[PDB]
C-alpha cells in the first residue's frame, strides 16, 4: 500500500532500541503518503534510513531529535500538510541533533556525532506551522536557506527559530549554486526557488517565465500547466487529477432533493478520493471514511460483511463504553469503581488500559488493587474497538485467561499511534485468548515479559490485515528454554498454532470437539456417553436412548431419534417412565396413562371424571 | 417413513347409513392414529384420537375401531355436516404422515339445477370485451355439460367452466360458464344462448337472448 | 381462549423469499410443540417442519430440507417460518399447528392457514360489473342478482354482501383460471320478490394483493 | 466541548452581500452536515440551508435558491454562508447548527450574529422627558420616565441617577420605527413624597455613536 | 409545506402541576417530531425526537407522545427553570418546517393594572413630532389587551405596544403603549385615553391627562 499511518510519540523515549528501529522500518517500508505524523528520534549511528527515500507527502508533521547519524535522506519529500503541529507551533522540527557536548572526546579522524548537513532537494512546500532548528553542533548551511519560499502563502505562521552555532568550518557553497543558498556542497544541492521568481500572483511556477505559472490547485512545482500535471494536489487527488472536492455520491433533483445513487460517487480518505473505504474505516452517509460513528448513528453489519454507520429510528442501543471513548475520556485505568459499568458488556467501545496501579492501588483515591476475582465483568465481551493496554496482572492468574470470548480487536485507537497491544511489566506465562481471530490495524507489542512463552507459535499472519502490520519481540522469555521445557502446542493443534499450554487452546484441530476441548474422536457406539457428530462436534445422545453399541443409538438431540427406547415409548418419544396423561391443555393429571407390554405408553381405557379413589392395578383410576 | 393407504375416496351415502372408512399403515403403527375432519376452505380439527377415544364436543355417532394395521372410522348415522375430507394421520415416527383423504359426499335425490344467463353490462360492454355467463346451482349429481350457441352454433375451445364444492346442506354443486368474446367479434351476431344437459334434466334446457336490446 | 394467528400470506415470485409468523394467544408456547404443515391445493395435507420453542429444536421434512428455516421466541411467545428459494410447487395454504403439551399429541389446535402463490405473474385490480335483475333472469318470487368480479390475480378476492350481515341465499364461487391467467368469480344472491325496490343491494370486493376495495350497487 | 462560533454579522445594505463564517470547534468537522437556520425578530424558526463538507453540496429552502451560497473550507474548519441578493426581510439571527443524523433535527447551536439589513446610517439617539404632575400619578406612587427615540443601531443603555434608583423601573424593548431607527421607554415609580426634593436624572449612552447624554426629568411647573 | 401548528398560544401555570402542549401537523408523518425548548434570548435546545424519546441529558420531568397527526408534550412537575418557549418540528418531508410557539408562565393573583397616562413633552413638539404614552404596571395576566381610545372612536397603525418579560419578584406584566403622530396631528383633539380589557378592576378605567398645569 502507498498509504501508511505515522507514529505519535513526540519526545517519549523508545520502548527498546532494537525494537524502535524495526518499528520505523515496518511503518515506512515503501510508503509514499504518510497519514498522521512522522517522527525520528534517538537514531543510533550508522542508521540505515534507506526506507525513507520514496516518501513524498507528509500529512502531519516532521520531527527529528537526538540523532547521531550524519545524514538523513529525505530527497523525494515534497509537501508537509501540517494537519497537527508539534507544540502547536511547528511542522518541521529538527533539534538536539548532535553530541551532548559532555566529554565525548573524538579520536583522530572521527566524525563527531551530529547531523553534518541537511539534504532536502525537493521539499518546497509547508502548508501550516513553522520551522524549529537549534542545538546542532555539526550542522552546516542551515542559515543559507530562503524559508519564505518553502512556506505557503496561506501559512501566516511563518515563524522560524533557527540557530547557527557550529564547531566545524563549513565549506562554502559550490560555485555552481545560484544565490549562494545551498543545501549542501554537491552541485545538485542548490535550492530551487518556486515562490520568489514566479509571475505576478503565481503561487508556484517552473521558472522565471510568465508561461511557467502553475495551475491554481497544485502544491509545489509543475511539469505542465494542467491540473493533471501537478507534482502534488493541493486539496484532493481524484484518479490522477487535482480537484477541490470528491464527487458527491448522491444526486438530488432541484425540486425535491430526492436521493438517487450516483455511480461515480467517491468517499474522502485523507487528501484522496477512494471509490470504497479501506478495510478498517467506517463509511458514513455524509460520504467520508471515519473511525467513530456520529451521534444517533450506530455500527451495523452489512450484507457484504462490512461495517457501516446507520441511522437509529428508536434510541440507539446501550453501547457499553470502555475508556477514553466518550465520558471516561481522560480516565487512565479501570479501578473497582468503573469496572461495575462493565457488567453484561458483550461489545465494548474504546480501549482498556491497565496501569500497575490497578493491581497496586492508590492511597489517595482509596482504591485497593483490583481483585483477581474481580474480573468476571469481562466474560461475555466479544468485540473491542481500540487498543488493549496491559501492564499489571495478578500472580494467581498464570496468564490472560480472562478474555475467552473476545473475538475482534480493531486498531481504531492505537496506544502511541502505532501499537494496538502491549505486554510489558507482566509475569504471565501464556495468553489463552482462544477466540481472538482478528486484529484490525497496528503493530502488536509484547514487551518485557520474563516468564512468557507462546510468541513464536501464535498464528500471526492469519490475524493481520495489511502488509504494514508487524509484531515485535523484545525482552521476551527465551524461546530456547521455552522449547526445552516444552511450552508449545500439542498434536491436535493444527499447524503448530496455539496460544498457551494444554489442548484447550487451538485455533483449529483436525478432529471434533465437545465444547472447549479438541477431542480424539466422538462417542457414537463406543464411549461412556453416546454422541452423534455434527459440524465436527460430539453432541450427547438423549438419556432415554438405550445405548446400543453396534447400532446407531441416536440420530440427533431430541428423544424421537433414539434407535430403541431403553424404558418406554410414549410415541413419538422415549421416556423412562410412561407419564400420567392429562385431559386438558390447562394442567390437570388424572393419571390415565400406563405403559403397555412393549413400552407403548398407552392411555388408560378407564375413565373417572369424578377422580375415583379406586386405582386399577395398572395405575388407572378404577371406577367406583 | 410410514405410508397410510386409505379406503376409496368415493363414499356417497344417505343420512343414517353406517359409513366406514378404511386406513392401512405400511408398517405396524400401534394405536397412534388420529382421524381429522376438514371441510374445504377451513382448517382441520382433531375428531378422534388414539384410534379409540372420542374428543370433546364430538357427537357420539362417530367411532373408531382398530384391528391389526386396519383402522376403521365408522359413522353410525350420517349427517349433512359430516361432509369433508378425512385423514387418518399417524405419529408413530418423527415425520407424521397423512392420507389421501376420503371425500365423503352425500347420496341425495337427483337435484335439477337452477339456471341463469348473464350478459355483459353496459359498463362491461364499454370495457372492450364481453363475457357471457351461464350459471347453474344445486344440481345432483355433478355431471352436467354446458354449450354456447352463437347464431345457434357450437362454441368450444373458448368457453371455460368452474364448479363449486358440495354444499354442506343441499349436498349439491354450482357451475359457472364464462364465454369471453372480443367486441370485434361479439357484434357479429345478435342472439346468444347457452344449453345445459344434466343427468337431472329430462331434456337439455337452453336460455337465449337477443343482444343489444337493453 | 386458544387462538393461533398466522400472518405473511401473499403473492411471491419464483426465487423469492417469504416469512410466516404464528403468534399464540391464550396459551404459553413454553411447554408445547409447533408444526408447520402445508396444504397443497387439490392434494392431501403435508407435514413440513417441527420446532420445540423451549430449547428451539428443529426437524424438517426431507423435501423442503435445506431451503426452509424455522425459529421461535418464547419472550415474544411466537414462531416464525422463513422460506427461501421458493419453487412453483410450493403454492399452498400454510398451517400452523400445536400439540397437547404432554400425553396428547394430536394436532388439537390448528391455525387458520394463509395462501402463498408463486407464479411470476403480475397483480391486476379486479373489475366489478353489477349483474342486475333483468326481465329474463328471474325465478318466480325469487329474484337472482349479483356481482361479476373479473380479472384478479393472485386469488382470493373476498366478496361481502351487506358486510356479511345477511347470509340468506348466498353462493360464492371458486375462482377459475382463464386463458389470460386471471380469475373471475360471480357472487350471486337470491332475494324475495317483494324485497327489491325497498332495499338496494351492495357488493364489496376486496383484493388485498392489489389492495383494491370496491363497493358497487346492484339496482334495476 | 462542541461550539460553533458564528462571526461576520454586521450591517449590510438591502440587496447587499455578506460572508458569514461559522468557525466550528470541538467535533470532527467532516462528519456532520451543518445547517443555517435564521430566527427573525419576534418570529418562529426557519430553515435556510445545509451543507455536506466532503462533497460541498448544498440543500436549501426554495425561497433562497437563487440568492444564497454555501462554501466549506475544511482546512480551517470554517463554513462560509455567502449571503447575496438581500432584502428587507433578511434581518435575523443566523443560528449555525449541526445535524445529528443527516435528518434535519439539530442539537448544538451558535450564539448567532444579528445580520441587520437597512439603508439607515448610524444615528445619535434623541432623549425626551416624561415628567409627572401632582395629578399624573396615583396614591403614594409616582411614575416618571425618559423616552429614547430615533436611534438606528442597537443598543442604547439607560440608567437613573447613574444607577442609584434601581427600584420599580421598567425599560421596554426597543421598537422598530418607520425606518431602521428604533425607540424605547424607560419609566420608574417612586414614593410620592420624594417628588418634592429628590433629583431625577436619566443617562442615555449610545456606544456605536459614542454619545452620552444626561437629561433632567423633574416636573417643570407641573 | 407542512404547516406544523401548536396550541394553546399561552399556557400560564404555577410550579408543580400538569399541563399539555398540542402539536398537530398539516399532513401525516409517522414519527417525525422534534420538540425544542428555547430560553428568551439564547440558542434553542433540543428536547424530544421521534415524539416520545427524550434527548440525552434532558430532565425526565416531562416527555412527549403521539404519532401520525397528533403529538403532545405533558409536564409532570413544572419548575421555575421551565418557563420558556417551545416548538415542534417535522423532519420527514420537504422542507422540514418548525412550529410557532407556546409560552409557559407562572400563575398567581389576578391583580388589577396600575394605569398612568402622559401628555406629549414640549421637547418633541418643538421637534415636529408627537408621542402619547400609556403605562400599565403590575397586572396579571398578559391577557389584558389595551384599547387606545381617541375621542369617541379609535384608529390603528399608530399604536405600538411594548411588553416587558415576566417579572422576577412580583411576576406581573408591566406594559406600555405608544401612539405616534405628526406635530400638527396633536392639535386636532384632546381626548386621549387607554382602557384595559382586563379581569382586574371591575370596569375599564379612563385616566386624565395634565394639560394646563404642566
Ligand atoms: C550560540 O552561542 C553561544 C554558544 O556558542 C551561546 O551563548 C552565547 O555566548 C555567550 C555565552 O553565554 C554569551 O555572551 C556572554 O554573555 C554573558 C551573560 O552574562 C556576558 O556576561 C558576557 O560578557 C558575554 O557577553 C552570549 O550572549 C550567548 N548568546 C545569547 C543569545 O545569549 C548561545 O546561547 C548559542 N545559541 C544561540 C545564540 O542561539
Ligand atoms: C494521484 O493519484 C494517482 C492515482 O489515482 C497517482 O498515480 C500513481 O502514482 C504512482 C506514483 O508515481 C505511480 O506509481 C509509479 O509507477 C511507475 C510506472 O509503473 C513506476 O516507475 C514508479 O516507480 C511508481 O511505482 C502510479 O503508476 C500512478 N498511477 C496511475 C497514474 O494510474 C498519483 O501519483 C497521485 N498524485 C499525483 C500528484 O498525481
Ligand atoms: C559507521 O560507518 C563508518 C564509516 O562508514 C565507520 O567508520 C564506523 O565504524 C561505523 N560505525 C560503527 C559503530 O561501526
Ligand atoms: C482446519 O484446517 C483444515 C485444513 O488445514 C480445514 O479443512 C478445516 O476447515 C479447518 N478447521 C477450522 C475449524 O478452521
Ligand atoms: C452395549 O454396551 C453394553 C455395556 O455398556 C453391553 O452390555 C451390551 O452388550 C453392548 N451391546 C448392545 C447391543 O447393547
Amino acid at each position: 500500500t502507498q498509504v501508511c499511518t505515522g507514529t505519535d510519540m513526540k519526545l517519549r523515549l523508545p520502548a527498546s532500541p532494537e525494537t524502535h528501529l524495526d518499528m520505523l522500518r515496518h511503518l515506512y517500508q515503501g510508503c509514499q503518503v504518510v497519514q498522521g505524523n512522522l517522527e525520528l528520534t534517538y537514531l543510533p549511528t550508522n542508521a540505515s534510513l534507506s526506507f525513507l527515500q520514496d516518501i513524498q507527502e507528509v500529512q502531519g508533521y516532521v520531527l527529528i531529535a537526538h540523532n547521531q547519524v550524519r545524514q538523513v535522506p529525505l530527497q523525494r519529500l515534497r509537501i508537509v500538510r501540517g494537519t497537527q503541529l508539534f507544540e502547536d507551533n511547528y511542522a518541521l522540527a529538527v533539534l538536539d541533533n548532535g553530541d551532548p557536548l559532555n566529554n565525548t572526546t573524538p579520536v583522530t579522524g572521527a566524525s563527531p556525532g551530529g547531523l553534518r548537513e541537511l539534504q532536502l532537494r525537493s521539499l518546497t512546500e509547508i502548508l501550516k506551522g513553522g520551522v524549529l532548528i537549534q542545538r546542532n553542533p555539526q550542522l552546516c548551511y542551515q542559515d543559507t536557506i530562503l524559508w519564505k519560499d518553502i512556506f505557503h502563502k496561506n501559512n501566516q505562521l511563518a515563524l522560524t527559530l533557527i540557530d547557527t552555532n557550529r564547531s566545524r568550518a563549513c565549506h562554502p557553497c559550490s560555485p555552481m549554486c545560484k544565490g549562494s543558498r545551498c543545501w549542501g556542497e554537491s552541485s545538485e544541492d542548490c535550492q530551487s526557488l518556486t515562490r520568489t521568481v514566479c509571475a505576478g500572483g503565481c503561487a508556484r511556477c517552473k521558472g522565471p517565465l510568465p508561461t511557467d505559472c502553475c495551475h491554481e490547485q497544485c502544491a509545489a512545482g509543475c511539469t505542465g500547466p494542467k491540473h493533471s500535471d501537478c507534482l502534488a494536489c493541493l486539496h484532493f487527488n481524484h484518479s490522477g487529477i487535482c480537484e477541490l472536492h470528491c464527487p458527491a455520491l448522491v444526486t438530488y433533483n432541484t425540486d425535491t432533493f430526492e436521493s438517487m445513487p450516483n455511480p461515480e460517487g467517491r468517499y474522502t480518505f485523507g487528501a484522496s478520493c477512494v471509490t470504497a473505504c479501506p478495510y478498517n474505516y467506517l463509511s458514513t452517509d455524509v460520504g467520508s471514511c471515519t473511525l467513530v460513528c456520529p451521534l444517533h448513528n450506530q455500527e451495523v453489519t452489512a450484507e457484504d460483511g462490512t461495517q457501516r454507520c446507520e441511522k437509529c429510528s428508536k434510541p440507539c442501543a446501550r453501547v457499553c463504553y470502555g475508556l477514553g471513548m466518550e465520558h471516561l475520556r481522560e480516565v487512565r485505568a479501570v479501578t473497582s469503581a468503573n469496572i461495575q459499568e462493565f457488567a453484561g458488556c458483550k461489545k465494548i467501545f474504546g480501549s482498556l488500559a491497565f496501569l500497575p496501579e490497578s493491581f497496586d492501588g492508590d492511597p489517595a483515591s482509596n482504591t485497593a488493587p483490583l481483585q483477581p476475582e474481580q474480573l468476571q465483568v469481562f466474560e461475555t465481551l466479544e468485540e473491542i474497538t481500540g487498543y488493549l493496554y496491559i501492564s499489571a496482572w495478578p500472580d494467581s492468574l498464570p496468564d490472560l485467561s480472562v478474555f475467552q470470548n473476545l473475538q475482534v480487536i480493531r486498531g481504531r485507537i492505537l496506544h502511541n499511534g502505532a501499537y494496538s497491544l502491549t505486554l510489558q511489566g507482566l509475569g504471565i506465562s501464556w495468553l489463552g485468548l482462544r477466540s481472538l481471530r482478528e486484529l484490525g490495524s497496528g503493530l502488536a507489542l509484547i514487551h518485557h515479559n520474563t516468564h512468557l512463552c507462546f510468541v513464536h507459535t501464535v498464528p500471526w499472519d492469519q490475524l493481520f490485515r495489511n502488509p504494514h502490520q508487524a509484531l515485535l519481540h523484545t525482552a521476551n522469555r527465551p524461546e530456547d528454554e521455552c522449547v526445552g521445557e516444552g511450552l508449545a502446542c500439542h498434536q491436535l493443534c493444527a499447524r503448530g498454532h496455539c496460544w498457551g499450554p494444554g489442548p484447550t487452546q487451538c485455533v483449529n484441530c483436525s478432529q471434533f470437539l465437545r465444547g472447549q476441548e479438541c477431542v480424539e474422536e466422538c462417542r457414537v457406539l463406543q464411549g461412556l456417553p453416546r454422541e452423534y457428530v455434527n459440524a465436527r462436534h460430539c453432541l450427547p445422545c438423549h438419556p432415554e436412548c438405550q445405548p446400543q453399541n453396534g447400532s446407531v443409538t441416536c440420530f440427533g438431540p431430541e428423544a424421537d431419534q433414539c434407535v430403541a427406547c431403553a424404558h418406554y415409548k410414549d410415541p413419538p418419544f422415549c421416556v423412562a417412565r410412561c407419564p400420567s396423561g392429562v385431559k386438558p391443555d390447562l394442567s390437570y393429571m388424572p393419571i390415565w396413562k400406563f405403559p403397555d407390554e412393549e413400552g407403548a405408553c398407552q392411555p388408560c381405557p378407564i375413565n373417572c371424571t369424578h377422580s375415583c379413589v379406586d386405582l386399577d392395578d395398572k395405575g388407572c383410576p378404577a371406577e367406583q | 417413513d410410514i405410508q397410510m393407504t386409505q379406503s376409496p375416496s368415493s363414499l356417497s351415502a344417505s343420512v343414517g347409513d353406517r359409513v366406514t372408512i378404511t386406513c392401512r399403515a405400511s408398517q405396524d403403527v400401534n394405536t397412534a392414529v388420529a382421524w381429522y375432519q376438514q371441510k374445504p376452505g377451513k382448517a382441520p380439527k382433531l375428531l378422534i384420537y388414539s384410534a379409540s377415544f372420542l374428543y370433546s364436543g364430538v357427537p357420539s355417532r362417530f367411532s373408531g375401531s382398530r384391528s391389526g394395521t386396519d383402522f376403521t372410522l365408522t359413522i353410525s348415522s350420517l349427517q349433512p355436516e359430516d361432509f369433508a375430507t378425512y385423514y387418518c394421520q399417524q405419529h408413530y415416527t418423527t415425520p407424521p404422515t397423512f392420507g389421501q383423504g376420503t371425500k365423503v359426499e352425500i347420496k341425495r335425490t337427483v337435484a335439477a339445477p337452477s339456471v341463469f344467463i348473464f350478459p355483459p353490462s353496459d359498463e362491461q360492454l364499454k370495457s372492450g370485451t364481453a363475457s357471457v355467463v351461464c350459471l347453474l346451482n344445486n344440481f345432483y349429481p355433478r355431471e352436467a355439460k354446458v354449450q354456447w350457441k352463437v347464431d345457434n352454433a357450437l362454441q368450444s375451445g373458448n368457453s371455460q367452466e368452474s364448479v363449486t364444492e358440495q354444499d354442506s346442506k343441499d349436498s349439491t354443486y354450482s357451475l359457472s360458464s364464462t364465454l369471453t368474446l372480443s367486441k370485434a367479434d361479439y357484434e357479429k351476431h345478435k342472439v346468444y344462448a347457452c344449453e345445459v344437459t344434466h343427468q337431472g334434466l329430462s331434456s337439455p334446457v337452453t336460455k337465449s337472448f337477443n343482444r343489444g336490446e337493453c | 381462549e386458544v387462538q393461533l394467528v398466522e400472518s405473511g400470506g401473499g403473492l411471491v415470485q419464483p426465487g423469492g423469499s417469504l416469512r410466516l409468523s404464528c403468534a399464540a394467544s391464550g396459551f404459553n408456547i413454553k411447554d408445547t410443540y409447533i408444526h408447520w404443515v402445508r396444504q397443497a391445493p387439490g392434494k392431501g395435507l403435508e407435514w413440513v417442519a417441527r420446532i420445540y420453542p423451549t430449547n428451539g429444536y428443529t426437524r424438517y421434512a426431507d423435501s423442503v430440507k435445506g431451503r426452509f428455516t424455522i425459529s421461535a421466541d418464547t419472550s415474544k411467545n411466537t414462531a416464525y417460518l422463513q422460506m427461501n428459494s421458493l419453487r412453483a410447487e410450493d403454492t399452498a395454504v400454510y398451517y400452523c399447528s400445536r400439540w397437547g403439551g404432554d400425553g396428547f399429541y394430536a394436532m388439537d389446535y390448528w391455525g387458520q392457514g394463509t395462501l402463498v402463490t408463486v407464479s411470476s405473474a403480475s397483480t391486476k385490480g379486479p373489475s366489478v360489473f353489477p349483474l342486475a335483475p333483468s326481465s329474463k333472469s328471474t325465478s318466480g318470487g325469487t329474484a337472482a342478482l349479483g356481482c361479476l368480479v373479473k380479472d384478479y390475480f393472485p386469488e382470493p378476492v373476498t366478496v361481502s354482501w351487506n358486510s356479511g350481515a345477511l347470509t340468506s341465499g348466498v353462493h360464492t364461487f371458486p375462482a377459475v383460471l382463464q386463458s389470460s391467467g386471471l380469475y373471475s368469480l360471480s357472487s350471486v344472491v337470491t332475494v324475495p320478490s317483494s324485497s327489491l325496490g325497498t332495499q338496494t343491494y351492495i357488493c364489496n370486493v376486496n383484493h388485498k394483493p392489489s389492495n383494491t376495495k370496491v363497493d358497487k350497487k346492484v339496482e334495476p
